[PDB]
């Protein structure tokens, strides 16, 4: 049966996971030395390997060949965990199991020995959704549980949990994956999938991933569906609404030089062409940052913008740094309020007019 | 008032002033406070 | 069809008992004492039965019908009391009451206690039928202006001596709680048999146990007496009343005042009052509130109210009472720079 | 629901993925109101549940098609908020997930439609996350939302996002002209007002919203010279207050753009009102009032049960305060 | 265990009751004259003698001698009441007895005659928590109780109780014992137990009790524990410092007087206490708001708080409106920016420094 | 293999680090025999409320008698140590929050203890009990049976009713000092025969605010990361906090208005692979420390002593107003970091804001 790239390429060993070297090393060393805790909380942004790392740790603990740092993935228990069948690996959703009876039976069945494995792993997802009474009741279990149960906790944000929970759990901060790691993983996946890919497309997808690899895979699947089974630069640009042209620079120049009619015409034609407005704001922010950098250090400018070098240089010679900071601040304010505006076009126009109000 | 102050206000910078000196005591030897 | 008051009800009972009695009002002490006096007069007349029932859809009526259609085995000429529901009679209760009036018997002495009926509820078949032999005793709680005279009369009836200071202290401590006021008077009489109650005497043996309503707080803010507004806010806070109803009641009058002030630039006040159909007794109060504050106020007040609502139902904090008392002081003739209140 | 012509291409694309068996289980349609995303989702579900589909369209006579017409298919477990409410609870998601947890009665494919993921509760979305991550075989989800940013980051991550772009401006204008008999200027004003999404403009024309907009414009025209903005409350206090606030914001934006110099304005149908508003107010005042109006509209939309008239009159009083000379005008800042 | 002072020193006679002179005199007159009301309501605050006075009334009303205001304390009834095992002394709590079934059972049991007591006294506690059904049942049974039963209600917030209960009940709201009475009682208790103490320690304990004798007894027991069988000024002062939770007011005072080292010391103490920093900022902001309102109107300071009344009054009268305004604005800005501060502790310290030794440049409304 | 927190739980009054006042009070009470019937313990997480409560329970029920120095070898002591003591009733407030459950709990209070001399009750997070539960518990708290002791515990004591507070002896445990945490970590690591470095212990103690349990958890995580050893590099990498020297050099470059050094330092940080928000937080912390040093002389702990002198220079040369300006600029940049196109871009733009608005040496203003 066909599966999406996120499900197809879920890591099955501690070597298939990309990034998060520190937490993986800590887990492997703990498993090797036998110093294993009873509460592993994983904190980080979405699409960084919370569930993947938790399942890998569960496989390592429950492997039939003893506690192994890198589970083989072929045992009966290993395969069942990989398929989400292992009874001793209870995957609980915090939001669903918020009622009193749910937690009461959760802490009442701990005494029963594991059915198959040597540890009755409890993988609780988005633990921050549990009620305060749930945390209070589970403190005792999280402190001194029996030596047959391990609690694996996953939450997008750890600060919302009670301080006691953080005290009783080993916290692993999954770092957001950088652009290079996402690009390398996408390149490897596409090569193993026998799908042609261009470096520009991979770079754009990694940039749009915003640090989450699941989002990168979802964008790749979207491009595949729209790109007639081909990861082409033009298809990815059309899907993502990336200008990658001089329109952003011209609009920034118009904004700095007031001339509201030019800015309005540029926005009108951009809307007619149907682009992504968040992409336009990000491009403007990048251009303003580059202008500030060249004002500080002229050598900090690349050659990709060579065709627009001199004009850009003119801004670095014409706009004082304080005005650049003001424009960047206004663009960021527009970025923050763009989702909440009545319309995306209205938000962009308000941001640009506010920036236009500023002048020497 | 000045361009500096107006820009800092627009950026959200409070520009805290001293007003009540003397409270700053200890190993403080600020000869030139730029004021 | 005689409308009377509990103060003079004793003479009415003495001259002769009436077939139908009904006590309407909100004052608890006045209702209780009127009921006790009527029951004692009935017992002296020779009525030994004192049946009491509470009107409610859950409660049945077969027992009431049987007792009204039957005497007592070891007594005669029963007396029946009906406790009306707080909201008031509904259609089913109206049918029950007219049925009771249909088979009402002279030997039965009817007493009714509950909140005072409204104009719409005033007219009814059973009420009109009983009007031929109905004596209704108004039992409303006297206003703040009427409180000092009432307490002075109460003390004089008790052979005590109260000065102006003691009367003011009693009014302040037991405003709207006349039952506690009478209990305090009895306690002071017991403590000092001499009967002379000076300011130290009363002040050393009293407690703040007044009860209020949000309308009283809004009235206090309109008048502008800061002490009364703070006292009523404290009493409501201690009573556990939620601030939502206070905020809504304040908001209604605030919007009315804003509209009147803005539209009074070139329009007579009388026409606006007539159009708005506001209470006649409140015309002068609204005029005083309008001329006491100018358009510079009624603007930070609305913004303060909005901030209070936001901090209430978004932050879910407990500092709502502080904001309420700040707004109370603002509505009075006070500077209230509003920097503290973030108006 | 209605199937608009501009849904023809995108549908023909999406179904093609399902024609190859590579369709994404979780689909999130980013479409503005009036774009007919509901019709697209219904057509996709009909194609998926058809027993003997031909080409792209469903046969229309197999058992699946008959059940779809009757609206009693054992599969096709739709999620929507209660009629008397405006949000979807976690219990509905729980029961729908439990129903999806087993095989389809017809033996084909199971479809789940979330009418509006924006209304989905945080707990409900978090519960749906698990079933969305690894749906059972032949299980398909069709979410919908105007602003995917408002959704949770995780939920947006799970889904494959498809953006239903609106038609060309001229195409929408001519479609509305063929539909509604009204001056082309009004049609263009409605289209620009509705973010250039036909259908939403058609819905606005069908209801009394157009008369409300005209009344609000007349009230603002009377208020701007005299400065008595409080009267605007009379034309603003209504159950559709957010829409009226959006109309006022668009009018202010048009006036500000006219001040800065522009060739096109959203409220093209009222050049005189825009000109008067731009002339009688300075750009700083226009910006401050527009920001305040947008903030209050956002507060009204997001906050539940907020006292509408209180917020509106507070906004009016603050606007009147801003017009007074020498008053510091607030500026937006995160 | 040597018992505890609160349990040992329960007043077993009216003569040894501290304060509450008016209530004591009223009860003595009622018992002597033979006039006893159907129900009694003792209200006030905690640790003032509501339960103690109720038990004194119960034992004096059912004493073998008769209805006397000076119970012997040696008969079977008095001794049983003192031991808290008298069958007719039916002590119940509205906490776990608000159920319809439990209230119905109590009402049914009321009719039965006392086992060996002249009156079957019901000592109900926290009556303000009774549900509407239970409250109505209590009112109905109090409308005309049997002559052999009595009700001694002991609440703590009469405002919750509607006046209907007062319509058939006599109230004896107690008052705060005041510092002098508490200090004298503590001195008597310590002397009677051959416990060494200093007058300043007793003064500190009485002032810290905050008008509650039970609190004073607990505090002096703590002093004995930490003092090693002897109350001393240093021991009680250290105990108070450990237990003190008024860091917000002290910080406000230090900011008012611009005592930087005092502010640092108070912040360190709060960190040792480990109080939530945003909560501390909110408390300080509320204190500043209360100071401003007190300056606006003296009545703004409610009587609900009395331990910091003098401090609040002196701060309100001393500082001008402008300084308190500046403090409030700086604290508000600090609270708003606290989430983005490098640390909650660092954010609190920074906002305190800004308030005490800085001032924000206000914006200018540039002409149009 | 067992967790450090569980293995190194105190087993005698001596083992407890800090909290001298409560330990002395309890020891004196047990020795003199003046034992109260209701003790409330308060503080922050991990300070040792439960440890002290269990030590008191051991002292009360010890076979040798009631003493402040329990033997630790008799059956009662071993059972309490293992958490399998019948009379020591460990109750959770959240488990029984309704009035009915607490009434059921109190129904069995009258019965005599099984084998222990007292029927000690230890309620965890007592503040979670409802108001009705508190009121029901009041009567038993005032006059409990002579063989019954209550040991309440809660992180937030302000939620309790005033009656409950007055009915029991309060003991507010204080957050442990950083030096105490470091000493405890060093002692346990030495007992376990584990290599460690002073800087790593200082970093761990700083990470654990006042909760020794967090210190032990972080120490265990560092043990895992370092493969059985606690090295400064491993702890620094795990915490994600770069060395203070780099942030100090960054702020020195920022104040000097030389952007080349700032660019070089941020490039080196990027090469090191350190999250940018941590760098910004460190810069803000350094600025705050400088401001505090300006306010008072003794504002820097001994942990920063290695770089104290240099820091003091920045206090003397840099005025306070521009220190506040830099602090505000960095704080607003951190406010804007999430919405920036990139974390590196956000930090770069914040530093450029700081340099452009530099008071002493503003960046050049070309027309
Ligand atoms: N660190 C990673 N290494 C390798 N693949 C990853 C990683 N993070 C995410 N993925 C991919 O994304 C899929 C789903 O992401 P997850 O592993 O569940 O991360 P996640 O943090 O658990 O997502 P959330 O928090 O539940 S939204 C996996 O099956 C992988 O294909
Ligand atoms: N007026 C008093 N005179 C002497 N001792 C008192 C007095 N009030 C309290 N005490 C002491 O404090 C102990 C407990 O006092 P209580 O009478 O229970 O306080 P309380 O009014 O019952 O508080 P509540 O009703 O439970 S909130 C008594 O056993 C005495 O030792
Ligand atoms: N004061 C202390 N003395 C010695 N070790 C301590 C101390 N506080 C904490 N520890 C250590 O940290 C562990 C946890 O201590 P606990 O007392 O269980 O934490 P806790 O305070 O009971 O948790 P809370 O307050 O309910 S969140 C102990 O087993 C010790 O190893
Ligand atoms: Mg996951
Ligand atoms: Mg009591
Ligand atoms: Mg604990
Ligand atoms: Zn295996
Ligand atoms: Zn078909
Ligand atoms: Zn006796
Ligand atoms: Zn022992």
């Amino acid at each position: 049966s066909y599966q999406v790239l996120a499900r197809k390429w879920r890591p099955q060993t501690f070597a298939d996971v990309v990034g998060q070297e520190h937490v993986l090393t800590a887990l492997a060393n703990g498993l090797s030395l036998g110093r294993i805790h009873h509460a592993y909380l994983f904190s980080g942004t979405r699409g960084v390997g919370k569930t993947s790392i938790a399942r890998l740790l569960a496989k390592g603990l429950n492997c039939e060949t003893g506690i192994t740092a890198t589970p083989c993935g072929v045992c009966d228990n290993c395969r069942e965990i990989e398929q989400g069948r292992f009874v001793d690996l209870i995957e609980i959703d915090a939001a669903s199991r918020t009622k009193v009876e749910d937690t009461r039976d959760l802490l009442d069945n701990v005494q029963y020995a594991p059915a198959r494995g040597r540890f009755k792993v409890y993988l609780i997802d988005e633990v921050h959704m549990l009620s305060r009474h749930s945390f209070n009741a589970l403190l005792k279990t999280l402190e001194e549980p029996p030596e047959h149960v391990k609690f694996l906790l996953a939450t997008t944000d750890p600060q919302k949990l009670p301080v006691t929970i953080l005290s009783r759990c080993l916290q692993f901060h999954l770092k957001a994956l950088d652009v290079e790691q996402i690009r390398h993983q996408l390149e490897h996946i596409l090569n193993e999938e026998h799908i042609a890919h261009e470096p520009r497309a991979l770079q754009l997808l990694a940039r749009a991933a915003e640090g989450s690899l699941r989002d990168a895979l979802s964008l790749t699947d979207q491009a595949i569906a729209s790109g007639d089974g081909q990861v082409s630069t033009q298809a990815v640009s059309a899907m993502l609404g990336t200008l990658d042209d001089d329109q952003a620079l011209s609009l920034v120049e118009a904004m700095v030089e007031a001339n509201g009619e030019r800015v309005m015409a540029l926005i009108n034609e951009a809307a007619a062409r149907g682009i992504e407005w968040e992409a336009l704001l990000v491009e403007m922010l990048g251009l303003l940052h580059r202008i500030a950098m060249v004002q500080l250090s002229p050598a900090a400018l690349g050659n990709d913008m060579a065709a627009i070098e001199l004009r850009m240089r003119e801004l670095a010679r014409t706009i004082p740094p304080t005005d650049i900071q003001l424009y960047y601040q206004t663009l960021l304010i527009g970025r923050k309020e763009l989702p909440y505006a009545p319309d995306r076009r209205m938000g962009v126009e308000m941001t640009l007019l506010r920036a236009l109000a500023f002048h020497p | 008032t000045s361009r500096r102050d107006w820009q800092l206000q627009q950026l959200g910078i409070t520009q805290w002033s001293l007003r009540r000196p003397g409270a700053l005591q200890g190993e403080i030897a600020i000869a030139i406070p730029a004021h | 069809m005689i409308r009377l008051y509990p103060e003079q009800l004793r003479a009415q009972l003495n001259e002769g008992l009436r077939a139908a009695y009904l006590l309407l009002g909100n004052d608890p002490l006045l209702l209780q004492e009127s009921q006790d006096a009527v029951r004692q007069v009935a017992a002296a007349q020779g009525f030994e039965e004192h049946h009491t029932f509470s009107i409610d859809p859950n409660t049945d009526w077969n027992a009431i019908f049987s007792l009204c259609q039957a005497m007592s085995l070891f007594a005669s000429r029963q007396t029946l009391l009906l406790l009306l529901p707080e909201n008031g009679p509904n259609a089913a209760i109206n049918e029950q009451l007219l049925t009771l009036t249909g088979l009402l018997h002279d030997d039965l002495l009817l007493i009714v206690r509950g909140n005072k009926l409204s104009k719409a509820q005033e007219n009814a078949a059973w009420f009109t039928a009983l009007a031929n032999r109905s004596v209704q005793v108004t039992c409303q709680t006297p206003e703040q202006a009427q409180l000092p005279r009432w307490v002075a009369a109460r003390a004089k009836q008790l052979n005590l001596e109260l000065d102006d200071a003691a009367n003011q202290v009693l009014c302040y401590c037991y405003e709207g709680n006349l039952l506690a006021l009478a209990q305090a008077l009895e306690r002071l009489s017991l403590l000092w048999p001499d009967g002379k109650l000076t300011l130290p005497r009363v002040e050393q043996a009293v407690n703040d146990a007044a009860h209020f309503t949000p309308f009283h707080w809004v009235d206090a803010l309109l008048m502008g007496k800061s002490k009364r507004a703070l006292h009523i806010l404290q009493q409501l806070r201690l009573e556990g009343s939620e601030p939502v109803i206070l905020l809504r009641t304040l908001q209604r009058e605030l919007l009315l005042l804003v509209n009147l002030k803005r539209q009074s630039a070139h329009t007579p006040l009388r026409a606006l009052f007539d159009k708005h159909r506001v209470w006649q007794n409140r015309r002068g109060m609204m005029g005083e509130a309008l001329n006491r504050l100018s358009q510079t106020q009624l603007r930070q007040a609305v913004q303060l109210l909005t901030r209070t609502e936001l901090t209430l139902k978004q932050d879910y904090g407990q500092s709502v009472w502080a904001e309420l008392e700040g707004l109370s002081l603002l509505l009075c003739h006070k500077p209230l720079a509003d920097v503290f209140i973030d108006g | 629901m209605r199937w608009y012509p501009w849904l023809r291409p995108d549908f023909e694309k999406l179904v093609a993925s399902y024609q190859a068996g590579r369709g994404h289980h979780a689909l999130l349609i980013q479409a503005l109101p009036g774009m007919g995303d509901d019709a697209l989702i219904y057509a996709l579900s009909r194609y998926l549940l058809c027993q003997q589909p031909q080409g792209h369209k469903s046969c229309g006579h197999c058992r699946g098609c008959q059940l779809m017409q009757a609206g009693t298919h054992p599969d096709y477990y739709t999620l929507a908020p209660e009629k008397g409410k405006n949000t979807l609870g976690v219990d509905a998601v729980r029961e729908v997930t439990e129903k999806l947890n087993e095989h389809a009665r017809l033996g084909g494919a199971k479809v789940v439609w979330v009418t509006d993921a924006a209304l989905l509760t945080d707990a409900a979305a978090n519960a749906l996350l698990k079933t969305l991550e690894e749906p059972p075989a032949e299980t398909w989800f069709f979410l919908a939302t105007r602003e995917p940013e408002r959704l949770l980051a995780t939920l947006r991550s799970r889904c494959r996002l498809h953006y239903l772009a609106p038609p060309p401006e001229q195409y929408a204008v001519t479609w509305l002209s063929r539909e509604v008999t009204m001056s082309q200027d009004a049609l263009l004003a409605a289209l620009r007002l509705s973010a250039g999404s036909p259908g939403a403009a058609l819905a606005l024309f069908q209801g009394d919203n157009w008369q409300a907009r005209e009344t609000l414009c007349q009230a603002l025209a009377y208020s701007v010279p005299s400065g008595d903005w409080y009267s605007l409350l009379a034309a603003l206090n209504h159950e559709q207050a957010p829409a009226r606030l959006h109309w006022l914001a668009t009018l202010l934006m048009d006036a500000l753009k006219r001040h800065h110099g522009a060739a096109q304005v959203t409220n093209v149908d009222v050049p005189g009102l825009v000109a008067e508003l731009a002339n009688h107010l300075s750009p700083s005042r226009l910006q401050a009032i527009l920001g305040d109006v947008c903030h209050i509209r956002e507060q009204l939309m997001s906050v539940t049960g907020i006292n509408r008239e209180l917020l509106i009159t507070d906004l009016l009083l603050r606007i009147e305060h801003y017009l007074q000379p020498g008053v510091v005008l607030p500026v937006p800042h995160l």
